[PDB]
RNA sequence: CGGGUAAACGGCGGGAGUAACUAUGACUCUCUUAAGGUAGCCAAAUGCCUCGUCUUCCAAUUAGAGACGCGCAUGAAUGGA
RNA sequence: GGAAGUCGGCAAAAUAGAUGCGUAAGUUCGCAAGAAGCAUUGGCUCUGAGGGCAAAAAUUGCCAACUCAGAACUGCUUACGGCGGGGAAUCCAACUGUAUAAUUAAAACAUAGGUUUGU
RNA sequence: CAUGGGAUAACAAAGGAGCUUUUUAAAGGUUGGAGAUUAUGGAGCUGUGCGACAAAUGCUUUCCCAUCUCGGUGUGGGGUUUACGGCCUCUAGGAAUGAAGGAGGGUAGUUCGGGGGAGAACGUACUGGGGCGUCAGAGGUGAAAUUCUUAGACCGCACCAAGACGAACUACAGCGAAGGCAUUCUUCAAGGAUACCUUCCUCAAUCAAGAACCAAAGUGUGGAGAUCGAAGAUGAUUAGAAACCAUUGUAGUCCACACUGCAAACGAUGACACCCAUGAAUUGGGGAUAUCUUCACGUUUUCUGUUUUUUACGCGAAAGCUUUGAGGUUACAGUCUCAGGGGGGAGUACG
RNA sequence: UGCUGUUGCUGUUAAAGGGUUCGUAGUUGAACUGUGGGCU
RNA sequence: UUACUCUCGCGUUGUUCGGAGCGGGGGCUCAAGAUUGAAAAAUGCAUUGUGAGUUCUGCGCUAAAGCAAAAACCUGGGGU
């Protein structure tokens, strides 16, 4: 979004605490945790808006701080994964409605242009997911 | 959109059922929760559908898109016209 | 193997009618012997009887337009123009 | 009477002077038309003089080919290459 | 001996099937191309490959019709019929086609392509 | 070739839920030597019980099934602890470096902007055309002439047609990878910045080969043809003028689809990363705390990102550059890549 | 002859940054598992 | 009929087919043949098995060229 594909410099993020320990006032087990956010799975949310839910309304800073496990390896154990990473799907997923808009407006040539980063960076994100074995081999991405 | 995340949640969650046949056996039975109808469908096959439905009291909703697109919303790689869902797991609608 | 490098369809009138007359009645000749999609139903399955006369192989509807395919560019804006007065 | 139109029929120039050897004239005057043949091509199925001049082909070629061009009388849909 | 004949290679001679290898300039990339050119071919006695139907059946029996490839031996007097000669260039017409029944088949006509006129 | 050392590195593997020990008891399944036959036992194989000790993650667990003031401490005060029940199930399941002022993804203001595509309309102006009036000139230049005009030019008013183009506001301002991009409304897919105690965990930087885009002029096929205008025509000027000036005018200039791949395509300055003095401004987002209108604007102070300007070290042959380097270099080493080697012949010849 | 430059050249104007991006070989690539202790 | 889940399956010499319903089990129907008999031995003259050819038939039905019509007959919708 920043310094790949383009000229952007933002330094736009969150900056985590020194100090790694739940407030006294924060009085959910750990246990509790972890049935919220295999809950919120099923419903069908994705690992980063699981923990926006819980960040906004119920207290919880970070979820390895109380359970010590991040939300995605709560949801490898519990069967729960997406079939491909997240941040893959949501690249397939704009590279589809790029597509589908270009068939009718056949001289849109800034979005053919944008068209090509975004296959450009679907490879190389599939390549090492190959190679760390999170995705089968052979998976291809068909336009 | 809205209707396309519902229907990979039963996709994958839930029973469902595809073609016309076999959704009027689940009407006429009691089993359909809801039926989803693609706009390419032809007009005599619709009509009769949603009479099943009326009877049945069976909520129907009318897809945006033809019977290409409502069998590329379910994975699936053919084309389906009426689809029929039996169980809702997990799910609104 | 491929066959031939330039002329596809057009390699069965040898060397004979000249290469710019060839070359504009090649991309006519490819349009009406393709198969182009159907509205209704959902396949690629119009083929062109006679000139103007197109026929789907699965509905097995007849559809008038076109003498080498199925929609011309003409035709699509005036649809809109219709649909846009009729809304008025 | 006054306008338009050549992928309508058709048409598309002469004289003398001039550069540090000579030759030739980039240059300069002069008479003249509706316009004065542009790009190309040639002794060509179109050149009278003519068996033109040079090269090649042969022991020997009024024949063939390649060049040259003041072209009796080449030349652009009377279509040129 | 080999076009010296003749206006002019007219007429005649010449090439020749099939199979393997090989094939230039030029080009509208389709061709040119059977370009050019080299080699083999008989008879006889054998060997291998290519199938159908029934009961690790990756096994057993029965059976039909032809083709191709390889080897040994043994011959030629090069021996029915039928069957392109080839190459380097110039002029004209783009090409298939038409056409003076009874002296002219062409560079003539037509053609696709291009332009103009009337409505 | 042998061998000692392990700081800096390289190769390979993995992608983290494919992840107890011991002690007793019981049950079955070498005979003198050489050649045969058999049996008793070791050892190990399972399934029973037994004793003893651990465990890096609590089985006096979890889960739903239900049914009903004193004491110790520090200096008379401070701070520390203290002053519905029962039941039946189920039960690999908490032990994993951290989240780069490196990359990717998410959510939000329904954010920001001459960014891109599509459709409807709007605005004066140039040209032309009729409708209403008028009458002798109008146009053009340094001065004239080609040119138009009593068959009514020029000029005046309201209109009609068609094709281009969006003045003033417009700025050392914004958006875009570059080429480029200014009327309004509706519509489609994008892009960057900011905010975050969201997610992930090395996924990165730069490049032969290969691919996509690329002002104007030019090419092909369809449209269109108002304005301007290569070629050409006609007036002038001039010794001459094929030119500069004037009146015209073909191809073009505009649109769709397909080619071409060149520019003083320039900041004549390759990409990524670090450090670096000062003062006023400016565009977008956010945080903290006197002005106007009825939520917007604007004040003061911080902050991240953008395009710049003025007056430091240092550098340079100089002109000049300077948080935006051409600085941090003979005190010569962060990483990758492109090009040059006196002037011509020449970006020519051949392939 | 530091006018072939690994040591060790130049590329704003002297000769010389590719029109702009994407991208495969190739070259290059962030931190972390580690202070031994006691005696005269 | 979770048949196409993540190389889906059936089929031709051949240019393709399927949730608008593939493949498998069981059936209905059409076309062309085969077999059993009557005719027919009472006739004719004095035998039943494979390969090659052969347009009836089946494989459902180039083009800016897309392949005559009517009589006669057949079936149905209504009504009686
Ligand atoms: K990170
Ligand atoms: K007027
Ligand atoms: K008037
Ligand atoms: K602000
Ligand atoms: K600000
Ligand atoms: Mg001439
Ligand atoms: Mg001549
Ligand atoms: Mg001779
Ligand atoms: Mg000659
Ligand atoms: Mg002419
Ligand atoms: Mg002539
Ligand atoms: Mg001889
Ligand atoms: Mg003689
Ligand atoms: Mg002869
Ligand atoms: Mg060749
Ligand atoms: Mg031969
Ligand atoms: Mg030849
Ligand atoms: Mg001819
Ligand atoms: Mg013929
Ligand atoms: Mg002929
Ligand atoms: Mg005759
Ligand atoms: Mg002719
Ligand atoms: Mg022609
Ligand atoms: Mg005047
Ligand atoms: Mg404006
Ligand atoms: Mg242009
Ligand atoms: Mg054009
Ligand atoms: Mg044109
Ligand atoms: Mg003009
Ligand atoms: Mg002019
Ligand atoms: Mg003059
Ligand atoms: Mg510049
Ligand atoms: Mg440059
Ligand atoms: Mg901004
Ligand atoms: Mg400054
Ligand atoms: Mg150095
Ligand atoms: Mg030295
Ligand atoms: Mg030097
Ligand atoms: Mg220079
Ligand atoms: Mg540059
Ligand atoms: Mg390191
Ligand atoms: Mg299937
Ligand atoms: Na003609
Ligand atoms: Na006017
Ligand atoms: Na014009
Ligand atoms: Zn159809």
């Amino acid at each position: 979004m920043v310094r790949m594909h383009g000229n952007g410099r933002g330094k736009a993020s969150s900056a985590l605490p020194y100090r790694r320990t739940p407030p006294a006032w924060l009085k959910i087990a750990s246990r509790n945790v972890v049935k919220m956010v295999c809950k919120s799975s099923r419903k069908g949310m994705m690992p980063s808006q699981i923990g926006m839910e819980l960040r906004d309304s119920m207290g919880i800073a970070q979820v390895k701080n109380v359970t010590g496990r991040k939300i995605l390896r709560i949801l490898k154990h519990n069967g729960l994964a997406p079939e491909i990473p997240e941040d893959l799907y949501f690249l397939v997923k704009r590279a589809t409605q790029m597509r589908k808009h270009l068939e009718r407006h056949t001289t849109d040539r800034d979005t053919k242009y944008r068209l090509i980063l975004v296959e450009s960076r679907i490879h190389r994100l599939a390549r090492y997911y190959k190679r760390v074995k999170q995705l089968p081999p052979t998976w291809k991405y068909e336009s | 959109d809205t209707i396309n995340a519902k229907l990979q949640l039963v996709m994958k969650s839930g029973k469902y059922v595809l073609g016309t046949q076999q959704a009027l056996t689940t009407l006429r039975q009691g089993r359909s929760k809801l039926v989803v109808i693609a706009n390419n469908c032809p007009p005599i096959r619709r009509a009769e559908v949603e009479y099943y439905c009326t009877l049945s009291k069976t909520p129907i909703h009318h897809y945006s898109g033809n019977n290409l697109d409502l069998g590329t919303a379910c994975g699936k790689h053919f084309r389906t016209c009426v689809l029929s869902v039996t169980n809702v797991g997990d799910s609104d609608i | 193997a491929k066959r031939t490098v330039k002329m596809g369809v057009m390699g069965r009138y040898g060397t004979r009618y000249g290469a710019n007359p060839r070359k504009r009645a090649k991309k006519l000749e490819v349009s009406q012997h393709a198969k182009h999609f159907c509205s209704f139903c959902g396949k690629f399955a119009f083929r062109r009887k006679a000139v103007g006369i197109w026929r789907c192989d699965g509905c097995s509807k007849t559809v008038a337009g076109g003498a080498y395919t199925l929609s011309t560019p003409n035709n699509s804006t005036v649809r809109s123009t219709v649909r846009r007065l009729r809304e008025l």
